[PDB]
This record gives C-alpha cells, sequence and structure tokens, in this order.
C-alpha cells in the first residue's frame, strides 16, 4: 500500500484509501453494511 | 499478523514505513526506508516491538499516539494543523529524518490523512479537495467532532442491533457550518454513509 | 459503553419532515396516528422497547383492520392481542408490522393532520421514515465521480454532475426524512427517477415531491444513493462522462460512477 505523493491526486489518493480499507475491513462481518475492522492479518 | 504497513513517500523520493495496529486503528511505529533507526510511539502495544522493525535499533517516542498526547507535544490542536499535499509531503520528510522538534505535528498531518480519512468518507473527500483544487484546510469542528467521536460511534452502531437501530446515547457532531446534529439512530447519512471502518466492541449481528 | 439498549425515547418524522403524532394529545385505547409539525409534545415523543413496541403516553402502536380498519392507533398493551404491536425498522426507511408481511407505515398525502395508515409495501416516498429525534433535513452538497458535485440546473428542470463551487445555491440539497433529496432553495422541487430513459435504465431528474416510488432514495453503507427493497438499483453517471450530463439509475455493479459523498 503505497501512496506516492510526487505522481499524485485525487484519484491515486481515493485507490489508495481505498487499498487501506480493502485490507483493515472485514469481509464477511459488517453491521447495516459497515465493516467492522478484521480480527487478523 | 497484527499489525498492517503502509509506505509514503515523498517529493524528493523519501519513503517511511509506517505501522498501523488493526486492532485499534492506530499508528504505533514507522521506519525511514534504509535506516538502522525505528521509531515507536510510549503506548505501542509490546506485540508491536517484538514483531515489528525487528533489524532496527527501536526507539521509543516521547508521547502517546493519542490525540491528546501528540497536541500537547506540538503545541498546538488539530482545529490550527493545515493539512493537504504540500503538508502531507513536508510531514513525511520530518518524519524521514526523524526531526524531533516536528514529529508531534508530522503525525498530526499523517493521521488526520491517512487513518481518519480511511474512518470517514467526509474527511477522505476533505482531503481529495485538497489535492483536486491545489489547496489546503485546517479542520473545524465537524472533522474534528468525527475523529473524537469513531469509538462511541462504533459502539453505538454495534449496541443499536439490540433495538431497532436506535443508539445507546446521543452523539453530537457538526456540519460544516459549525451547527450541532445530535445523532442518536443509526438512520442518518451522517453516520451510514459516512463511516467506512468501524471499531471491534461487541460481538454482535445485523 | 454497553451494548445491550433496553428501552429508547425518541420521535419518528416523515414525509415533507412531518412528525408522527397521535391526534390531539388524547390517550384512549384506539386513539388516532397523524402527521402534525414537529414538537416538543409527549404525544410526538416515542418509545421503542426490547420486546418490540412502540409507545406513546404510555400504550403501544398498534395496527388492525378488525378492530380498528385502515388506521394506526395507540392502544393499551395488556388488553390487545400480542401481534398487533411488533414493529420493525429497516435501513432504508421501512416501518412495518413483521405479521402483516406486505405492509407498511404510509402518510397519503403531505399535510398537517393527515391520518396514517398501514398499505401495501411498494417502498414509496411516502411510506419512508426516519426515527431520530433530530428532525430537520440534512443539508448538504452531494459529491460524485471525480469531486464533482450534483448541481440542480436548466431553471431546476435537470440535474447533473458540474464542477464545485462553494455555496452555490444550486449545488447544496436537503435530505428529507421521507427519502427525498429536495433543492436547496425551493423544497417543492425535488429528485425524481425520470421515464425517459437510456440504454434501457431510468433517467434521474427533477420533478415537483408527489410522495411516489421514484422519489425515495437512501445512502447505503458502500456509498451508493440507493433505492430501497430488496431489489436495488442505485444512481449513476452513465458511462463516468460528465460531458453526457445525466445520472441513470442502474443495476449497482459498484464502481467510481455509483460512488457519492454527502459533503455536509
Ligand atoms: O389535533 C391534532 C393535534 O393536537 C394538538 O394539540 C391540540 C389539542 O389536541 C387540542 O385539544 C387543544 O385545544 O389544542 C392543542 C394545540 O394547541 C397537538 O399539539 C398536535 O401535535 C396534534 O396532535
Ligand atoms: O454509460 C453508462 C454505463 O456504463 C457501463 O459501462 C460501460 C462503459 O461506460 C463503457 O466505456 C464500456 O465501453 O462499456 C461498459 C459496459 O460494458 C456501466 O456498466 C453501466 O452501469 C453504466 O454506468
Ligand atoms: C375528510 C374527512 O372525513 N376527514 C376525516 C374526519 O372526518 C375523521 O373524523 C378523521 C378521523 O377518522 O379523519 C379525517
Amino acid at each position: 500500500a503505497n501512496l506516492r505523493l510526487s505522481e499524485a491526486n485525487s484519484g491515486t489518493y481515493k485507490t489508495f484509501i481505498g487499498r487501506v480499507r480493502e485490507e483493515l475491513g472485514s469481509e464477511t462481518y459488517r453491521l447495516y453494511g459497515i465493516p467492522v475492522l478484521k480480527h487478523s492479518l | 499478523n497484527r499489525f498492517y504497513l503502509l509506505t509514503l513517500t515523498s517529493n524528493q523520493d523519501e519513503s517511511i514505513t509506517l505501522a498501523i495496529d488493526v486492532e485499534d486503528m492506530v499508528a504505533v511505529a514507522y521506519q525511514p526506508a534504509g535506516s538502522h533507526e525505528s521509531y515507536f510511539f510510549l503506548n505501542a502495544p509490546q506485540i508491536a516491538f517484538h514483531t515489528l522493525f525487528t533489524d532496527t535499533h527501536q526507539n521509543v517516542l516521547n508521547f502517546d499516539n493519542t490525540f491528546k498526547s501528540l497536541e500537547n507535544a506540538a503545541g498546538t490542536t488539530r482545529q490550527t494543523i493545515v493539512l493537504g499535499v504540500d503538508p502531507l509531503d513536508f510531514a513525511i520528510s520530518n518524519l524521514f529524518n526523524a526531526d524531533p522538534k516536528l514529529l508531534p505535528l508530522s503525525f498530526l498531518v499523517i493521521i488526520q490523512m491517512v487513518l481518519e480519512a480511511s474512518k470517514f468518507r467526509f474527511i477522505e473527500q476533505s482531503v481529495a479537495y485538497s489535492f483536486k483544487n491545489e489547496k489546503t484546510f485546517l479542520p473545524d469542528l465537524a472533522i474534528v467532532s468525527l475523529e473524537d467521536n469513531w469509538s462511541e460511534i462504533s459502539l453505538q452502531i454495534q449496541a443499536s442491533t439490540s433495538l431497532q437501530g436506535l443508539f445507546g446515547s446521543v452523539v453530537e457532531l457538526y456540519n460544516s457550518n459549525n451547527e450541532l446534529i445530535e445523532v442518536d439512530s443509526i438512520y442518518y447519512p451522517i453516520i451510514l454513509a459516512n463511516v467506512a471502518l468501524q471499531l471491534y466492541h461487541c460481538q454482535v449481528s445485523t | 459503553n454497553e451494548c445491550l439498549v433496553e428501552t429508547r425515547t425518541t420521535r419518528i418524522s416523515g414525509r415533507d419532515a412531518l412528525c408522527v403524532d397521535v391526534a390531539g394529545a388524547l390517550t384512549s385505547d384506539g386513539s388516532r396516528l397523524i402527521l402534525y409539525p414537529c414538537g416538543q409534545q409527549v404525544n410526538q415523543k416515542w418509545t421503542f422497547h426490547s420486546d418490540g413496541t412502540v409507545r406513546s403516553l404510555g400504550k403501544c402502536l398498534a395496527t388492525n383492520n378488525s378492530k380498528f380498519g385502515n388506521l394506526v392507533v395507540i392502544y393499551d398493551c395488556s388488553k390487545l392481542a400480542a401481534e398487533d404491536i411488533s414493529w420493525d425498522v429497516s435501513v432504508g426507511g421501512t416501518i412495518m408490522n413483521p405479521n402483516y408481511e406486505d405492509l407498511a407505515l404510509t402518510s397519503n398525502k403531505a399535510t398537517r393532520s393527515t391520518n396514517l395508515t398501514m398499505e401495501v409495501n411498494t417502498y414509496s416516498a411516502s411510506q419512508g421514515w426516519r426515527v431520530g429525534n433530530y428532525v430537520q433535513p440534512i443539508i448538504g452538497s452531494i459529491v460524485g465521480l471525480d469531486d464533482m458535485c450534483l448541481e440542480a440546473t436548466d431553471g431546476n428542470t435537470n440535474m447533473w454532475l458540474e464542477e464545485c463551487v462553494p455555496n452555490q445555491r444550486e449545488q447544496s440539497w436537503a435530505l428529507y426524512s421521507d427519502g427525498t433529496i429536495r433543492v436547496d432553495d425551493n423544497r417543492e422541487l425535488c429528485v425524481t427517477a425520470s421515464s425517459s430513459t437510456y440504454d434501457n435504465w431510468k433517467v434521474i431528474t427533477i420533478l415537483n415531491c408527489d410522495g411516489s416510488n421514484n422519489q425515495r432514495w437512501v445512502f447505503l453503507a458502500d456509498g451508493s444513493i440507493s433505492t430501497p427493497g430488496n431489489q436495488r438499483l442505485a444512481m449513476d453517471v452513465a458511462r463516468s462522462d460528465v460531458d453526457l450530463k445525466k445520472i441513470i439509475l442502474h443495476r449497482p455493479h459498484g464502481d467510481l460512477n455509483q460512488q457519492w459523498v454527502l459533503f455536509y
């Protein structure tokens, strides 16, 4: 999960936040469709 | 594996690697690229010292990763520090160089722009606007109230599942004209749109 | 810091920001439900319970054709049967009794003192409610693909994404307790899924608010602006081209064109 500022814009910044959320947020456990943070990794 | 690493590189190709405790969604430690020093918050969990950055001299910083301690250590409030592409760039450099006189403030930029941005889409978009429009912002009550209330919101989302989506206790948030919204149920976009990741409190099902 | 919530008192608001209100504060078993403008009165206050009942004035909200007809009404909990006072709130605004599986709480017209009723579930702007003590419409911008804000355009007739401006009156919206996204300057105008289509999908545009199921919208956890119900479709810039200037309600593939953000 690398955010490189020298060639960064809102697009790649959002994709980066996207990657953080995808790897931190649980796939199985969500409540009202909001994921709980993962137990392990 | 309990920790999650991500890498922030600067405008000079200076890279740091930051470590997030997945359990509480806080930064525990970081390492500048090609450096034998690694730096740990005073309240970083033991396992972090024993698992992360083992091939380095691990230094204990003079504050904890709590907002209160970063604010007292930087001498200012989140309500004063500006966020944006350039101040991020600068914060990355400061952490790379391990400058002690800037560190707490350098963290306040990084944490807000990455960890608080991952927690709330409102904060994410506030930051994306800095990149888009080339211009920076220092957070008002609206971002500060979300940051400050993340754990309570998480607990109240989980709690509501025992009573038709209603909270156990009111959660005071603010809008972008600094006006008070007393949220007290899941049925607001302020909560449901906004929160992208929630802190575990209880084992409950929807 | 406890996850069990036993008892709670909030208030229920709906179409055109009107509150669920027990008729004239009258307490007798069989007193009528109405929409009334919001306020600090004990008849408008509602208390939810672990068993499933919702009460005002010591007595639970009830629905039964055999006793009261079509109408909705407060009645004593101990005397009444068990099934006519269970309730369930759903994430996209639907208040309904599980025991009457086809049905849903409804205000048939939007104007003060309307009697509320249980009607067949069409997932309509009228059948939609916001449960929560904050009853005012949530004002702010809507930001979509490429950090463009939704703009009410062409004398407020047609809506599409334009580039952000601070405090443009037409770029702000007001999300109402009923489900509707109203224009900030004018509230009689509202967002709607129109009958005119593009590539076999309905074009979204503004119209006068009637309270139909073309007009009820919900902000989902995935970041979509979506329709309520098991079948789901979401708001969508068509093919991510702002130049076309049209939003289409589509099957929720959940890509960036269907990502939105309430920037309040
Ligand atoms: O009739 C609907 C309406 O009642 C209002 O209270 C009335 C009350 O019913 C009447 O007896 C009295 O003379 O005037 C009151 C208003 O000043 C409630 O305030 C309103 O919410 C509705 O429930
Ligand atoms: O144009 C509306 C529409 O786009 C579909 O995706 C298109 C894409 O825009 C186009 O560039 C490509 O050539 O074909 C795709 C379809 O196969 C979306 O799938 C649909 O949801 C709409 O958003």
